[PDB]
């Protein structure tokens, strides 16, 4: 089972926005198979989501603005490896 | 007289360097014909924020960075050419998700362009990430050669990201009297995830006031500069050197327990590498 | 760009618990000045406050009196603790009076 990761310092965090993380050995066309059944499931609960990106090549996933209560909902789709709440970065 | 960060890294072929990070100011004499600006761009604000900011081109930090890696008169690799990748905005901000989106474009690009050495350089920290550093070992696995502010907490860089991720070169930041840097009521991170430090005060490079200005800036995004300089340089050189042969060298040819671990907390001096930044004589 | 810290710092007023302190206000300000305060010698953590150049002046409250203290100012684009800073600090040292 998938877990949900999240910034530690929370005034960095951001709702909203998470980064699907899918298990390396998958095929290609898994990331946006999965994407697209979390939108439809989501979507049968009377939830509106956006994908924003596609990941390929660097890690497999995706880029979800959704609303926080689909977490679980999302934790349980196949080929998921874990789910991060995405958090700000700063110039140092 | 040479400036003391360029006097300090000094002892007794086409490498690319991208550049994450604002806005730059690529018509500045000191990187001119040698800096890209990517159509790369992924921050959180609106598209026309930085033309209605009287103010600034919030082009300030990027600017400098690209001088302190490939500056004509005071960058450590005169050569380098260098991509510039837009991911941090007007306040000095950006993403997780959207430096992601950054390192898969470089690896794209990475898959077109011929077979030779590529430098990041990420001069940003944000709280550790899982995700951002699963991408950076990804990278390093591919061959490519990542460079990490510190980040400017004063406080254990295992708790940052990119800073934690042991596959990239995490730099902190030394003055020019070999001491760790205060920023404010904080300075350069510290601990174990931080690899070596390099000049990181009164640094002197390109400012984006006109074409022909300087500014001294100081933080651990100045130290990581450098030591993407230095990285560039090596690779110039000996293009076929792994990361961890790169690394290797940067380490041996370090000046050693020359920082006053004193201004580290106890439990930590141990930890911290008394290692400061230098070429190869 | 981001304007250059004052020549000199000006103590105007101390109160035993209160520190005044002026500079000539630069002609276009951009972006911010740090002020961080605290007790000469480390006895206690080091403070901050940051203001924009324009103001001239700021005031260090809830300070204990007779002790001498450190006020260093450093030129920032960004006001969050973490930014780096632009161009050199300037530092002064002002003792308090007593109750």
């Amino acid at each position: 089972t998938a877990t949900f990761h999240r910034c530690a310092k929370d005034p960095w965090r951001l709702p909203g926005t998470y980064v699907v993380v899918l298990k390396e050995e998958t095929h290609l066309s898994q990331s946006e198979r999965t994407a697209r059944r979390l939108q439809a499931q989501a979507a049968r609960r009377g939830y509106l989501t956006k994908i924003l990106h596609v990941f390929h090549g660097l890690l497999p996933g995706f880029l979800v603005k959704m609303s926080g209560d689909l977490l679980e909902l999302a934790l349980k789709l196949p080929h998921v490896d874990y789910i991060e709440e995405d958090s700000s970065v700063f110039a140092q | 007289s040479i400036p003391w960060n360029l006097e300090r890294i000094t002892p007794p072929s086409l490498v690319e360097v991208y550049l994450l990070d604002t806005s730059i100011q690529s018509d500045h004499r000191e990187i001119e014909g040698r800096v890209m600006v990517t159509d790369f761009e992924n921050v959180p604000e609106e598209d026309g924020t930085r033309f209605h900011r009287q103010a600034s081109k919030c082009d300030s930090h990027g600017t400098h960075l690209a001088g302190v890696v490939s500056g004509r008169d005071a960058g450590v690799a005169k050569g380098a050419s260098m991509r510039s990748l837009r991911v941090l905005n007007c306040q000095g901000k950006g993403t997780v998700s959207g430096t992601l989106i950054g390192l898969e474009f470089i690896r794209k690009s990475q898959l077109v362009q011929p077979v030779g050495p590529l430098v990041v350089l990420l001069p940003l920290a944000g709280g550790y990430s899982r995700v951002l550093n699963a991408a950076c070992q990804r990278l390093a696995r591919a061959g490519v050669v990542l460079v990490t502010a510190a980040g400017n907490f004063r406080d254990d860089a295992c708790l940052y990201s990119p800073a934690s991720a042991p596959e990239v070169i995490t730099v902190g930041a030394t003055n020019a009297q070999d001491q760790p840097v205060t920023l404010g009521t904080l300075g350069t991170n510290f601990g174990r995830c931080v690899d070596l430090f390099a000049p990181g005060e009164d640094i002197i490079g390109a400012s984006s006031d006109c074409s022909t200005c300087f500014v001294s800036q100081s933080g651990t995004s100045q130290a990581a500069a450098h030591v993407a300089g230095i990285a560039a340089m090596m690779l110039s050189a000996e293009p076929e050197l792994t990361l961890a042969e790169l690394r290797q060298r940067l380490i041996h040819f370090s000046a050693k327990d020359v920082i006053n671990e004193a201004w580290f907390p106890e439990d930590q001096r141990v930890l911290t590498p008394n290692l400061v930044a230098a070429l190869p004589p | 760009g981001v304007s250059d810290v004052p020549r000199d710092l000006e103590v105007v007023a101390a109160t035993p618990t209160s520190l005044l302190i002026s500079w000539p206000p630069p002609s276009h300000g951009y972006g911010y000045y740090r002020i961080t305060y605290g007790e000469t010698g480390g006895n206690s953590p080091v403070q901050e406050f940051t203001v924009p150049p324009g103001k001239g002046t700021a005031t260090i409250s809830g300070l204990k009196p007779g002790v001498d203290y450190t006020i260093t100012v450093y030129a920032v684009e960004y006001p969050y603790k973490h930014s780096g800073y632009y161009h050199r600090p300037i530092s002064i040292n002002y003792r308090t009076e007593i109750d």
